[PDB]
DNA sequence: ATCTCCAAATATCCCTTGCGGATCGTAGAAAAAGTGTGTCAAACTGCGCTATCAAAGGGAAACTTCAACTGAATTCAGTTGAAGTTTCCCTTTGATAGCGCAGTTTGACACACTTTTTCTACGATCCGCAAGGGATATTTGGAGAT
DNA sequence: ATCTCCAAATATCCCTTGCGGATCGTAGAAAAAGTGTGTCAAACTGCGCTATCAAAGGGAAACTTCAACTGAATTCAGTTGAAGTTTCCCTTTGATAGCGCAGTTTGACACACTTTTTCTACGATCCGCAAGGGATATTTGGAGAT
């Protein structure tokens, strides 16, 4: 396989296969499938990094929704990235603005 | 039906975005935004619907109709 | 006994932004949606999923907007949200002329 | 057999993978499995998406590493878009020495 | 080398509907965004469309709902029956 | 008749634009209506914009489109307004529009 | 010697660029500017006239259009002067964010 | 030779006739640095933008399209200077 | 009420240009024609999942009671930004010259695509059992009263 | 401050169910092989970009003055939220009816593709002339003064 030859979990072919299908262009090189499969793992790794986290925090061992949001909201860069997206089931970030508060 | 969407569910709604207090106006504004919303959202995904020649509104008729209007939803397809 | 006004909308506050369940109740919402559906185009089913689709889209979508509609408010030296605080958020937003 | 339903394809087990590599006693539910898949599927369409207006602008025919690249440089932020470019920089070169 | 443009078509429907009125450089230049920016995004909505479906070929169906999710109110009413009339009168005739 | 714009009515041109679908990635096919049917939109939509440009112009005194003329027609038009809501018309200013606070009492 | 009212002028401003379409801000300035923010990201650039002028009319179309929010934010606190807080709830709401 | 606070170039006047057309009537003496310090950062990401677009094409001078593309890319299309 | 006066509007003169309308000659692309081929329409079908039904209980929504605390109005004064004036910095304008580099071009080929055969990764499907659900009890963090 | 007193957080324990691993079976990825064209590297080149200077003068900066704006402080009517009672309808559970989605097969014909003919649309170029648009003087609408 490509992905063992590359270091990569996500799948080199798969990821040649679907650019050659979806029309982006008529022809797709050999290091294009390598360097995007790459990326989308290297992500896939620095959210399920701090959705861990959060699990954590909480006191469980699976990864709901709920921490994926709470990984992304509290991750300036993540939450940027995913700027225009909603995680169904994820809630928001616990904030109440001062002047709500009681003196 | 639109009346089914209650005041305390609005209430609810307004605390997860942090509102403290409600003046007695909100309630039926509220409606009509939200009616604003679904017709646009569901529009669009009718016309995916009726484009795929179904009589069967999918998620995902759903989804792009939501990636269409810049409110893209993970979870059901995407 | 008697809390203040507000202690127990601060109290709400911090329950439901600690929670991730639909705040609408899910038959309500599915007439809703039906009915609008049906001005578009008659004789229309749903898979229980699109209609769940619709609910998470929708409720993000008015959290959103009160958060906003709040800031609105307090910029206003107001702690009550007011229809004109949803009317300027959405006119900043490019959602309303 | 004879009639057969259609395969769905999903990323599910190589996210499982990379969940095991940085945290090995954590698990992940059904429901954060599906919003993992589909932020694959949309970050993949981002960037494959620049990737052809990119070949598009430049009248080529060929979507490369190159395109890939500075796809990633346009639609990551900062630290992101560094650490990822180190990443796919190293897969490449490491594939291309494996023959 | 040639630079194609929308010009001699955009200056043919300026004489239809403003016989007597010239454009400027710059409004042609404008005019030609407009007209590559609503082909793109046509396009680019019909391309998903047959994609969605699963279809290789995009035929004036797929422009046609695209033009529909596109274009608001009654610039979708006016635009369908525009290119559904060309369409007609365009097999009606080789 | 020769060309495919004049079998379809149109001023726009049917070839070019089935040449740009065809080389632009948006489907491995492009069927023989596709090109007519968006020739057909484009023209209508430039039809509609220089329609409202041509009374603008006018409603300035002016003999000649620029830009201006193009955004104050956009802008007026509510429909071609939420078309271009995320626009920019170079050299087209704004709208008149002072709030009404703002006036003197 | 003749002075009008605090405002008068203001007004007669709106009016006057309401109406024009030209550049506000001087030209070599603007260029300047953006040749040494460029330069931050890459030495040894050079620049089309034409890519300047394009990045001054979209900056000063982001810039009226941020200012009619702003307006709108202070007008909605009950003041006619614009504050800085006026163009931070603007961003705020449209999600622009740095 | 080096460039250095040319953001000071964007001048008070200059951001009152923004102002004027944005339709203000009255400026606070801190809206100046406050405006600058937006336009900074909307200069920035474009221009970011468009020399990538200019480094892909391996070219050494940033053209009108490299900026059109950057401004569409922004949510920002712009109308007049090409595509 | 009524006059004084400032700047935007209107009127006049010349004049640079940048438009619509030519004619040109010509590259490149569209149309025309001929043949190859794979997409998708239709038809028949099987069954997943959508709609629906009947009932019942329990909790949510609606309604009511009360008055706390909020938004809105009023007054007023220090703060501050606008208007106008004066000085002169440095932008604008125009024109020159040098060359850096964008864009065209042409041979060689490395790389991607297409085709066919083999191999094996990842899909569907299954279910023991541990994490989380849900119920009950106890502890802890505060809010409101005195 | 100190005591009362709610409600959330934490603890504890038993039940439920969906995680996650294991098993079988194939669609798709890889290997191998033969084919061509897009890309790349290298040669030459003239557009327009940088730069620079000069001359003039438009507009920026820095000042004084003070009008009127912001916002502090105060008041209170009433609209809110909190907690009571009453009324309604959502959800949950167990299927049964059958719509219409989606699986399979197919050959006609729509669209590809390649070659030759026809003609569109471009780049280069002069031309009449209203269309501005800049320089110079006069009248006008109304803000501010008397
Ligand atoms: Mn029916
Ligand atoms: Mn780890
Ligand atoms: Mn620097
Ligand atoms: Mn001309
Ligand atoms: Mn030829
Ligand atoms: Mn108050
Ligand atoms: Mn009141
Ligand atoms: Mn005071
Ligand atoms: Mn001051
Ligand atoms: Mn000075
Ligand atoms: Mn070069
Ligand atoms: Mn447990
Ligand atoms: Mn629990
Ligand atoms: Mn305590
Ligand atoms: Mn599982
Ligand atoms: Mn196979
Ligand atoms: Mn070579
Ligand atoms: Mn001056
Ligand atoms: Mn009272
Ligand atoms: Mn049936
Ligand atoms: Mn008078």
């Amino acid at each position: 396989t490509r992905s063992s030859r590359a270091g990569l979990q996500f799948p080199v072919g798969r990821v040649h296969r679907l650019l050659r299908k979806g029309n982006y262009a008529e022809r797709v090189g050999a290091g294009a499938p390598v360097y995007l499969a790459a990326v989308l793992e290297y992500l896939t790794a620095e959210i399920l990094e701090l959705a861990g986290n959060a699990a954590r925090d909480n006191k469980k061992t699976r990864i709901i929704p709920r921490h994926l949001q709470l990984a992304v909201r509290n991750d300036e860069e993540l939450n940027k990235l995913l700027g225009r997206v909603t995680i169904a089931q994820g809630g928001v970030l616990p904030n109440i603005q001062s002047v709500l508060l009681p003196k | 039906n639109i009346q089914g969407i209650t005041k305390p569910a609005i209430r609810r709604l307004a605390r997860r975005g942090g509102v403290k207090r409600i003046s007695g106006l909100i309630y039926e504004e509220t409606r009509g935004v939200l009616k604003v919303f679904l017709e646009n959202v569901i529009r669009d995904a009718v016309t995916y619907t009726e484009h795929a020649k179904r009589k069967t509104v999918t998620a995902m008729d759903v989804v792009y109709a939501l990636k269409r209007q810049g409110r893209t939803l993970y979870g059901f397809g995407g | 006994h008697r809390y203040r006004p507000g202690t127990v909308a601060l109290r709400e506050i911090r329950r439901y932004q600690k929670s991730t369940e639909l705040l609408i109740r899910k038959l309500p919402f599915q007439r809703l949606v039906r009915e609008i559906a049906q001005d578009f185009k008659t004789d229309l089913r749903f898979q229980s999923s699109a209609v769940m689709a619709l609910q998470e889209a929708s409720e993000a979508y008015l959290v959103a907007l009160f958060e906003d509609t709040n800031l609105c408010a307090i910029h206003a030296k107001r702690v009550t949200i007011m229809p004109k605080d949803i009317q300027l958020a959405r006119r900043i937003r490019g959602e309303r002329a | 057999k004879k009639r057969r339903k259609t395969r769905k394809e999903s990323y599910a087990i190589y996210v499982y993978k990379v969940l095991k590599q940085v945290h090995p006693d954590t698990g992940i539910s059904s429901k954060a499995m599906s919003i993992m898949n589909s932020f694959v599927n949309d970050v993949f369409e981002r960037i494959a998406g620049e990737a052809s207006r990119l070949a598009h602008y430049n009248k080529r025919s060929t979507i490369t590493s190159r395109e890939i690249q500075t796809a990633v440089r346009l639609l990551l932020p900062g630290e992101l878009a560094k650490h990822a470019v180190s990443e796919g920089t190293k897969a490449v070169t490491k594939y291309t020495s494996a023959k």
